[PDB]
RNA sequence: GGUUGCGGCCAUAUCUACCAGAAAGCACCGUUUCCCGUCCGAUCAACUGUAGUUAAGCUGGUAAGAGCCUGACCGAGUAGUGUAGUGGGUGACCAUACGCGAAACUCAGGUGCUGCAAUCU
RNA sequence: GAAGACAUUGUCAGGUGGGGAGUUUGGCUGGGGCGGCACAUCUGUUAAACGAUAACGCAGAUGUCCUAAGGGGGGCUCAUGGAGAACAGAAAUCUCCAGUAGAACAAAAGGGUAAAAGCCCCCUUGAUUUUGAUUUUCAGUGUGAAUACAAACCAUGAAAGUGUGGCCUAUCGAUCCUUUAGUCCCUCGGAAUUUGAGGCUAGAGGUGCCAGAAAAGUUACCACAGGGAUAACUGGCUUGUGGCAGUCAAGCGUUCAUAGCGACAUUGCUUUUUGAUUCUUCGAUGUCGGCUCUUCCUAUCAUACCGAAGCAGAAUUCGGUAA
RNA sequence: UUGACAUUGUGAAGAGACAUAGAGGGCUACCUUUAUAGUUUC
RNA sequence: GUGAUUUCUGCCCAGUGCUCUGAAUGUCAAAGUGAAGAAAUUCAACCAAGCGCGGGUAAACGGCGGGAGUAACUAUGACU
RNA sequence: GUCGAAUUUGGGUAUAGGGGCGAAAGACUAAUCGAACCAUCUAGUAGCUGGUUCCUGCCGAAGUUUCCCUCAGGAUAGCAGAAGCUCGUAUCAGUUUUAUGAGGUAAAGCGAAUGAUUAGAGGUUCCGGGGUCGAAAUGACCUUGACCUAUUCUCAAACUUUAAAUAUGUAAGAAGUCCUUGUUACUUAAUUGAACGUGGACAUUUGAAUGAAGAGCUUUUAGUGGGCCAUUUUUGGUAAGCAGAACUGGCGAUGCGGGAUGAACCGAACGUAGAGUUAAGGUGCCGGAAUACACGCUCAUCAGACACCACAAAAGGUGUUAG
RNA sequence: CCUCGCAAGAGGUGCACAAUCGACCGAUCCUGAUGUCUUCGGAUGGAUUUGAGUAAGAGCAUAGCUGUUGGGACCCGAAAG
RNA sequence: GGAGCGGUAGUUCAGUCGGUUAGAAUACCUGCCUGUCACGCAGGGGGUCGCGGGUUCGAGUCCCGUCCGUUCCGCCA
RNA sequence: GGGUCGUUAGCUCAGUUGGUAGAGCAGUUGACUUUUAAUCAAUUGGUCGCAGGUUCGAAUCCUGCACGACCCACCA
């Protein structure tokens, strides 16, 4: 009954993890979007963005 | 490559077109159904043959590829390519499908038995009727020796019997030779470009007068 | 999907019994908290040994949740439910539609 | 374990051994799901017609 | 995979039919329904609410019930071993008249009548309806009319 | 019989290209202060039947017109099909009996009828 | 002597803890697995002209989206082509003509739709409250979805009416538990008050194995019950594939279709290969080969007698009777 | 393994944290910064 | 763990472990502490070890790639 | 093979079961070891095998529905029995007739939409290019290329105007029809409608055929829930004594005559006997029965011989027979 | 069953049973009157609502076939724990 | 005999699965430097995102088919 | 043994998925140079080994054809 061992790099973190499972059970899978913000001037240490 | 044609003779199952729900396809074998001279003004070839369809079947395109080249070589070496202009009468529309196994030793991957079962597409074919015509030739009428002889030839490279009558009429358009004859001579046809066009007692008469002069007039 | 703060529907509170202005807002099902019963029922039975006595639930396939308006009646400041069709988004906040202008560059 | 799925085979020769009994109807058919209003008005009227059968005529 | 919805194998049925699509016409509407009149099904696609299930669609039977724009019918549907009857609420649109029961309140009519005459004439009427009586002894005449002698007909090839 | 308003059936009424229409009828057509509505008195609104027509609309007719319809021993008992056979056929299939029965084609015939109310030389 | 209220020991608590314990590991499945979901659903077709229907049959779809894409009214006519108008051109805006729908209707597919269900405007919450009746899939239970009504209170419209979600067919969930809403009602049972808790009616929080368990492997060390319902050897039916034989004859063969060949086609036969099948055997027919020994069969390698030859001889080829 | 309470006793200092007052800061949360009568954690 | 002698044991600390005389006020139980409340109790900060954050270690488990172009015949490609 | 030691062994002594000992094979632990042995818990559990004890009489099935961590099982409805109960020619009928509905299959159709497609003819362009004639032209003319018009050969499970056969719904009246008139909180402009009625008429052709070994009605419970073959319709599959469906019949569960033999084919269904009559098959002999009758066909140095059914093809032959 | 009818039939009464429309009792949702420690109180009247109801009782106990459940549960039969 | 993956300037590749934009490195080109070529300095262009069809305000990335290449399975007998 | 693919100019490489052949290298010729080489330009060489249909016509389509390159081959 075939397992699955994936290796993935974190998106946020960055940092390099491992998982191995029988492939049908869920990995539950997060949700992604893409904000296209516009950069104005950095200020502090947060950034400064502007939605259209 | 190709299994025998004893697979696809008879008619098993329903129609299989070209159709937007299955597309892909193999093209088929037989391009050109016509031959000879073409553009032949009716009025010069009197004479027919059909080769008629005893039994009700299918055929594959490669066999109509093999028995229209058959026919055209045999013709035009012997009589001239313009002694006749012989059409084919049916188009392969029908399609062919296959499972297709391993062959050499396929026990452990198998494709599964008949799981599946469902195939891809194949090869072509003509779904045929009991006295269904293959092959119109028209040719003049000192020049039958020709044709019947070639259809002959031609015949052997069908699957089962397909014969050979012998037709009238002027033999691609409909309506009798000596009704035709009489249709000639009193002026009832105008001689449209390859197939003759025909008058009517229907359409509006201004119409029928540039079309045709002749029919209603004392001089002819 | 948007939904407007601001509904006009039907009230009964003794007093109402017609059709009043509600303030829409988002159900939420606050704490759970403790004495209640079937909370007190299940810690008995987790004490001691046997471990987790109670079905653990997995499998979820469901990724939204079915939405419940809470409305609160102007008048009578009595109160009442309306649920939806499930949905990813949601604004009980305005922001109408225009109705047909450019796309945004 | 690959048995057989469906049929309908031999069951209209179950059915016509008791036989398809019709539904054996009465006079004075079930009201309900009769129009409310129309029930609520036929109340009225045989309340009505019977205390004119019975008061009358005697 | 399998599936069943309320309008399961239906492309044909609801089909408008051919070029009288569209504006349900006007009759329809003003065909007046009795409580416990017979009437035909013909589903109706250019109407959406009040629909009939599939089943129903050339089925006949019973109005019970009466309301705003719409007839409740009742109908013997087979299942299993037995009838059971149902309650469906077809709106008005999908529904005509039982002409067959007209016509047998027109013989009836006509038979009450016949009991009149027959009255008037002093008993015996003989009502109902016989079929087709094996039809009588009679004499036909040649007279100009000879038999006109046919033969069969020899096989020809004429394709 | 025409014509108007309101219809039922929904092309035997629709479409193409032409020509006729006296009476009234509609119809187009005159005008914008008010009610009214438009980018615009075109549209719809209102005001005048006065200032003018039958040019259109509408009606009717014509065409070996399209279309549509109606029937025909017109094709054709043609396909096709229910029933039966230790019927034929290597089979594909076909014939037989009891019955049922089409479409195209061809020919001929038709090109709205009709109800409610009002009005017209 | 060290050591010292610290350790040690007791009790609770968090961590660690395959060292050990218990348990585990779904179904369908032209054997099992791997693969899919045919496991909840919807469209068209298969489907055999009411319904009803199967296969791991065919082509697709669903877990969303929409305070408007809902509801009512008003106004208007769409795709496309034709002919025109500075920059303007295959297409940018305008105008007339034709335009039975060839468009647009949130999303699959099929229906349905023309002063419209389509597009533009106007005003709005009926996607509201109380509870039944009914249809669908059906056991005639549920769940979901829908239909006709009532009794309210609203919407819009001049009105007739139309509206209890999305034009129609899919778009989604039981118990227990938690939570909210309501009636601000009933119980805490020696009596009360106030907290707390428990009840009633209507929802939400989820079980896609979708009428709803909290669950990973491996066994060639294995075991038990069984199974010819089911694989792997033989046998059987079947032949694609394998082998073998024709018929036809385009071309080869200097010339010449068939001395010898023989394309494109085509009709077969065969059980010697492999597959396809699951009827027989799972309280067992000992499962490859080699050795050894018997016969049998020709579809003839050689040998006897023959005919054909692109046979001068020789050699060799094709064929016939022959095991 | 770690914490708490108990085992459980006698003392000494030296420091941190909670409450009032005075300063140097970005109406004002705090930031650094000294002092007071009490308690407490080391 | 490897397996006499001889000769040699290259690179990789990302993963997984193991480990650090390792910072912090991120995560943080019980008691204890503070606030509120008629009290049950509610809320709060404080907070052990670990977990996390970083550092080491491969005779620890282990691991140790593709694709183009290019030499004055053709090929091949030190070289890019 | 080794044989001076990591040697071999006596006795004593130690280690005891999910524990021991193990130069490691899961080896050894009293012929037991991938967890000893003895007893008890224990008659453990078993949706699985095996068996399940006398006669006769009557009735006599299912292998399908929906749900299930269901696919060898169970619940469920269906089939079957037994108990009856209420009536006594009811109202019904696996049916026809007369009448009237619905259907979108076989067929057909495409010079009809939808697509799929063979060919030329004529047009068209200023509104496509490649040429010749021309410095250019909304150019004089050829070659195509799409378009347009009238014709053409061909087609379709998921195309259709049209449209069968077979199957299918409903009516064929007493619970009916008419005449008078009562009811009401519904509805009407209206004692108009409405549903329900008292009263009066109309009955022995009471409103088609034929049939009714009674009609209706309730209880409860068994086994069952693995099917299979045949005609025709039909899907996968090259095909299969393969797989999966549709309508009847069978077989299971069933003997008998006939298919030599054979579960299902033909005939025909059995209480125990006699008689006579036949069904299907046969009638030289093996078998009971005409080496009957009559007209013809066949010569086989591979005859042929009666369905299911135990095969045969395309192609040939002045062998013969007839057209 | 009675009455009339020679009989055919008609008329009356109509148990059990079947259908139905009503009445009542309870819960639900409305209604709220006379009275009122002025928040108690509940009259009457309703309702596409619902109950395993009433509407002149049909029960109890023993016994017999049958079918169920728990039980060694028709008899034998594990691997195990 | 099937399942999954890849697809771009002359080459290696991001972009791309997020749709209303095609970026890096090298190579190429131009001028400059230099006696001349390299290196460098300062500028410049170059990809219908393999092909064909469809959905789409918009497809290079969304769906379907060829097309050429890379991977996975081939287990029990 | 069989299934698939390819065979191009003196040598190598596109070929267009069907109307006349493109590009590199090689060879010859000129330019350049004191000669050369390297470089720059110009030419020469092509029925793609043999048949059949043939789109008007085909190396390019298809099937045959001989020489290569791949992929497969008892069983327990």
């Amino acid at each position: 009954h075939a397992k699955v061992h994936l290796v993935a790099i974190d998106i946020f973190t960055g940092k390099k993890l491992e998982d191995l499972s029988p492939s049908t059970h869920n990995m539950e899978v997060p949700v992604v979007k893409r904000n296209e913000y516009q950069l104005l001037d950095i200020d502090d240490g947060f950034l400064s963005l502007m939605n259209m | 490559a190709r299994r025998p044609a004893r697979c696809y003779r008879y008619q098993k199952n329903k129609p299989y077109p070209k159709s937007r729900y299955n597309r892909a396809v193999p093209d088929s074998k037989i391009r050109i159904y016509d031959l000879g001279k073409k553009k032949a003004t009716v009025d010069e070839f009197p004479l027919c043959v059909h080769l008629v369809s005893n039994e009700l079947e299918q055929l594959s395109s490669e066999a109509l590829e093999a028995a229209r080249i058959c026919a055209n070589k045999y013709m035009t070496t012997v009589s001239g390519r313009d002694a006749f202009h012989l059409r084919v009468r049916v188009h392969p529309f029908h399609v062919l499908r296959i499972n297709k196994m391993l062959s050499c030793a396929g026990a452990d991957r198998l494709q599964q038995g008949m799981r599946g079962a469902w195939g891809k597409p194949h090869g072509l074919a003509a779904r045929v009727d009991i006295g269904q015509i293959i092959f119109s030739v028209r040719t003049k009428d000192s020049n039958k020796d020709v044709v019947v002889e070639g259809l002959r030839r031609a015949r052997y490279k069908f699957p089962g019997q397909q014969k050979i009558i012998l037709s009238k009429k002027w033999g691609f358009t409909n309506l009798d030779r000596p009704e035709y004859l009489k249709k000639r001579e009193a002026g009832e046809v105008k001689d449209d470009g390859a197939f003759v066009k025909f008058l009517s007692k229907k359409g509006s008469l201004e119409n029928n007068i540039r079309e045709f002069p002749e029919y209603f007039a004392a001089q002819a | 999907v948007n939904v407007p703060k601001t509904r006009k529907t039907y009230c009964k509170g003794k007093t109402c019994r017609k059709h009043t202005q509600h303030k829409v807002t988002q159900y939420k099902a606050g704490k759970a908290s403790l004495f209640a019963q079937g909370k007190r029922r299940y810690d008995r039975k987790q004490s001691g040994f046997g471990g987790q006595t109670k079905p653990v639930f997995h499998k979820k396939a469901k990724t939204t949740k079915k939405v419940v308006l809470r409305l609160e009646c102007v008048k009578c400041k009595t109160r009442a439910q309306l649920t939806l069709k499930r949905c990813k988004h949601f604004e009980l906040g305005g922001e109408k539609k225009q109705k047909g202008q450019a796309l945004q560059f | 374990a690959k048995s057989k799925n469906h049929t309908a085979h031999n069951q209209t020769r179950k059915a016509h051994r008791n036989g398809i009994k019709k539904p054996k109807t009465y006079k004075y058919p079930s009201l309900k799901g009769v129009d409310p209003k129309f029930r609520r008005n036929h109340k009225h009227a045989l309340h009505g017609t019977a205390k004119a059968l019975a008061a009358a005529k005697k | 995979g399998k599936s069943h919805g309320y309008r399961s194998r239906t492309r044909y049925m609801f089909q408008r039919d051919f070029r009288k699509h569209g504006a349900v016409h006007l009759s329809t509407y003003l065909k007046v329904y009795k409580v416990g009149d017979i009437v035909d099904i013909k589903a109706n696609g250019s109407i959406q609410k009040g629909m009939p299930h599939k089943f129903y669609q050339g089925k006949t039977g019973v109005v019970y019930n009466v309301t705003k724009s719409s007839v409740g019918v009742i109908i013997n549907k087979m299942v299993g071993n037995r009838y059971l009857e149902k309650r469906l609420n077809l709106r008005v649109e999908h529904i005509k008249h039982s002409k067959c029961r007209q016509e047998f309140l027109e013989r009836v009519k006509a038979n009450a009548a016949k009991r009149a005459e027959a009255k008037a004439q002093g008993v015996a009427v003989q009502l109902k309806r016989q079929p087709a009586q094996p039809r009588e002894s009679r004499i036909v005449s040649t007279e100009g009319n000879v038999p006109q002698t046919l033969a069969p007909v020899p096989y020809e090839t004429f394709i």
